[PDB]
């Protein structure tokens, strides 16, 4: 950011605008691999479990 | 009524009977050597559910 500066001009407003824009850009994005962590423990805990299911997958 | 080979008076009536869901083949289970869990201990396998 610092290389793109102009004399007879302010700095703080430029920095605030670019920081806010980059923050919004980071917030709104499309990530390649979606994540979904399995829960700590299945509620039933008898004869079926999501962890048990992902184990029988492998 | 006097039955045969009983020597005790007896009465026979008619009653209503309804079957129930519980069956012996719905809970019977046996295991020799099935698939093992990832760690190494034996574990439940989902094969009976898919016949």
């Amino acid at each position: 950011i610092f290389p793109k500066l102009k004399h007879n001009s302010s700095v703080i407003s430029y920095l605030d605008v670019v920081i806010k824009q980059k923050l919004k850009y980071l917030f709104t994005f499309k990530y390649p691999i979606s994540y979904k962590p399995l829960k700590a423990e299945t509620t039933d805990d008898e004869e079926l479990s999501e962890q048990e299911r992902m184990e029988i997958n492998l | 009524f006097k039955c045969e080979g009983i020597s005790t008076p007896l009465i026979i009536g008619e009653i209503y009977m309804v079957r129930l869901k519980h069956e012996p083949h719905s809970k019977f289970s046996a295991r020799s050597t099935s698939f093992m869990n990832l760690r190494g201990l034996p574990a439940k396998s989902k094969n009976f559910k898919e016949h």
